RNA sequence: UUUUU
RNA sequence: GUCGACGUACUUCAUAGGAUCA
């Protein structure tokens, strides 16, 4: 028996299943004996089961896990036609298609599947295309140290030990690292990694044990932080000391920005509370546990029964202890099939509507309605070709689940007969504009 | 000590009556004088009293209610000081009656009337129809 | 110069534009059905709410609004319309009862502290 | 379960 | 004639709304 990770491409749900190993795998286990002397292999299954139920060889690695990183690398080779690449066993077309789509949403590839300048720029890093994009946008307001730490933490895996794997001490350590934000798993990761920087080398082991932190992973996170800061400094202009990783607390302005950079790499993994879209089907009460509040991921394939698309908060997230209603929209890293046949989502951080439209504006995930009309909302016309108006941005791609965001004031210009949104406008900016034409 | 079951044996003429903010509106609307209307209703000398909360409440009203503000500042209407931060007049009026049982409350808000009604021995005056009416005052 | 021609065209587009809003505004003006106007009003309140076009009311603003409501008592069933519907059994119907309750809840909002 | 520049 | 119209006198049906709690 072996516990394999099965990835359901259709819904993006990750499952761990205990199934029969392949015959070659069993043969390899039997080979462990006989290296130092004649040995015995006692198999706990009958030969009848072995000959019939055991697969000859386990499925190749390529056919089981995502290929977005590989497509980007090959596209950086100018291997435009990946389909005609002489693979040992070619990857499935569906997996390739989603890889291209995910890269396009990130801006790595254009609509014709050529590598963009950003696509080339991400391929220089040792990270997945998602995490690169986080590092790409980090240049603003000295947020780069925080994004590097967050990126390294997610790239290496969670250094946190879960409750199931293990009480007051556990929550006490959790309380310390959630202080930056009450709605972000990502900032919990950043809290630990940057907190370690002020731990002197001698006490580092005591810190990791005291906080239920996996010792090995954080050390690699430290190592991988240096390599990232090295590549950026070397290629932007290089010796990096442990002093370089020491960073102070983010400002409130920065924290909002980090949410935006994080959302940049996970623009395709935004989930909205179901009661917002379908209040009839998702009736939330004040008694309802936060862990049981349904959410709906963007671009989810519509089923006849909408409940099939519901996604719930993972037990491990800090939100389960939040004490108030969860945010309207949520970012999630991956989806796991819980024991109750309920999909669970690993939250990243909350995002507001207006920032979400701003980031998706540069992606293919935002469309604009017709101008709104009424008191307050009036299409101010500067000229026959340019105007100021309110529009309702629609988020998400009519076979999927897209939803409309809050209206946002925009500047539109008529280009080749079509109205194109140039820039967003604050409420004050639009009101002053409405006054200006009146005077 | 001033209350005999539900009968207040302390309130005696001349009466001291607290003027609520809305009382002045309907006094003006019905063309009823404050000083004489109370005299007719009770057949006694009445000492109208305006507190700081109602007085501040009136000033916030705006230019439209200038007449009410002028009547509120008539020299015959004595002023009552307040030693509390809150400016809500209804809460102030409920407070004073609880402390000392000698005041008539002149008001027309349904909500404030109910709260005063629960307090025993508080005569509650209102303006309705063509003149003032007093509810819980046996000497009438 | 030929720039003058450019000026006339820009005016011509602006004139053609103003007519279009006039025609649309004229037509929407004639439709005065309750259901139609009710749907438009509901959608407008969502957009203004969602976009937060309306500024938050300061505590002083709320106090002034509450003061006028107490001064007048304009949102109780003693008004001419409310008294007319109540006393003549027209509020037993669902629709006119909703308007009465809509009026009463709005009055209660201004009474909140 | 594994595991990677 | 269990007749039509009108006049008169009655009967009846359409009342719940918001907030909190379980
Ligand atoms: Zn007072």
């Amino acid at each position: 028996r072996s516990k394999e990770r099965k990835y359901n491409e259709s819904n993006g749900v990750q499952s761990f299943e205990v199934g029969w190993v392949s015959k070659a795998s069993a043969n390899q286990r039997s080979g462990r004996a006989g290296r130092t002397g004649p040995g015995h292999c006692y198999r706990l299954y009958s030969s009848a089961v072995f000959e019939h139920d055991f697969e000859q060889f386990s499925k190749p690695e390529i056919l089981r896990m995502p290929v977005e990183s590989i497509v980007l690398q090959m596209k950086s080779m100018a291997i435009h036609n990946i389909i005609n690449f002489p693979f040992p066993t070619p990857p499935d077309r569906v997996a390739l298609s989603k890889a291209i789509q995910l890269l396009q949403y990130l801006g790595a590839l254009d609509n014709k599947e050529m590598i963009t300048e950003d696509g080339k720029k991400m391929s220089l890093f040792p990270l997945s295309p998602r995490f690169s994009k986080m590092l790409l946008v980090s240049d603003e307001k000295a947020c780069l140290p925080y994004i590097v730490a967050i990126v390294s933490a997610l790239s290496v895996g969670d250094p946190f030990i879960n409750e199931f794997e293990l009480r007051s001490k556990f929550y006490k350590s959790r309380s310390q690292f959630s202080k930056l934000d009450k709605f972000s798993d990502v900032f919990r990761l950043l809290s630990v990694v940057s907190a370690m920087d002020y731990v002197p080398k001698e006490q580092k082991e005591i810190f990791m044990k005291k906080n239920f932190l996996r010792g090995k992973l954080m050390e690699e996170i430290v190592k991988l932080r240096k390599q990232l800061m090295y590549i950026i400094k070397s290629n932007t202009s290089v010796v990096i000391r442990n002093e370089d990783l020491k960073s102070d607390i983010p400002s409130v302005i920065q924290i909002k920005l980090l949410k935006q950079m994080i959302c940049a790499g996970f623009v395709d993994h935004v989930a909205v509370r179901a009661d917002v879209l379908f209040p009839d089907d998702a009736k939330i009460t004040n008694r309802t546990s936060i862990i049981n509040i349904p959410y709906i991921p963007v671009l989810a394939t519509r089923t006849p029964n909408i409940e099939d698309c519901f996604v719930y908060i993972h037990p491990t997230s800090i939100l389960n202890n939040l004490g108030e209603m969860p945010p309207k929209y949520m970012l999630y890293y991956s989806l796991h099939l819980g024991g109750n046949n309920k999909t669970r989502m690993n939250t990243l951080c909350d995002i507001a509507s207006t920032p979400l439209a701003n980031i998706a504006r540069k992606g293919l995930l935002l469309t604009y309605s017709k101008p709104l009309t009424g008191q307050g909302l009036k299409t101010v016309n500067l000229s026959p070709t340019e105007r100021y108006c309110y529009v309702v941005p629609r988020f998400g791609s009519d076979l999927k689940i897209g939803w409309d965001l809050n209206p946002i004031a925009v500047h539109q210009k008529k280009q080749k007969g079509q109205w194109t949104v140039i820039k967003f406008i604050t409420r004050k900016g639009f009101q002053t504009i409405t006054g200006e034409e009146k005077e | 000590s001033a209350l005999f079951f539900q009968y207040n044996q302390a309130i005696k003429p001349p009466y001291q009556v607290l003027i609520d903010t809305n009382f002045i509106n309907f006094s003006i609307q019905k063309k009823v004088d404050i000083v004489r209307g109370m005299m007719d209703c009770l057949l006694a000398k009445c000492n109208p009293l305006i507190t700081d909360c109602v007085m501040a409440e009136l000033e916030k009203l705006g230019p439209k209610y200038r007449i009410a503000l002028k009547l509120a500042r008539d020299p015959r209407i004595k002023r009552l000081s307040c030693s509390h931060k809150g400016t809500y007049a209804d809460d102030c009026l409920v407070h004073r009656v609880l402390q000392h049982k000698c005041y008539i409350v002149a008001t027309n808000d349904a909500g404030l009337k109910q709260r005063i009604r629960k307090i025993p021995g508080i005569p509650l005056m209102s303006v309705g129809g063509h003149a003032y009416v007093i509810e819980k005052l046996p000497d009438v | 110069p030929e720039e003058m021609r450019k000026r006339t065209t820009e005016m011509r587009l602006m004139r053609e534009l103003m007519f279009r809003e006039e025609r649309k505004a004229r037509r929407l003006k004639k439709i005065k059905s309750k259901t139609y106007r009710k749907i438009k009003k509901k959608e407008l309140m969502k957009n203004r709410e969602l976009a937060a076009v309306s500024s938050d009311e300061d505590n002083e603003d709320h106090d002034i609004a509450r003061a006028k409501e107490r001064m007048t008592l304009k949102h109780k069933t003693n008004s001419k319309w409310a008294k007319d519907m109540i006393k003549h059994g027209m509020t037993n119907d669902a629709e006119t009862r909703e308007e009465m309750e809509e009026m009463l809840r709005q009055g209660e909002r201004l009474k909140a502290k």
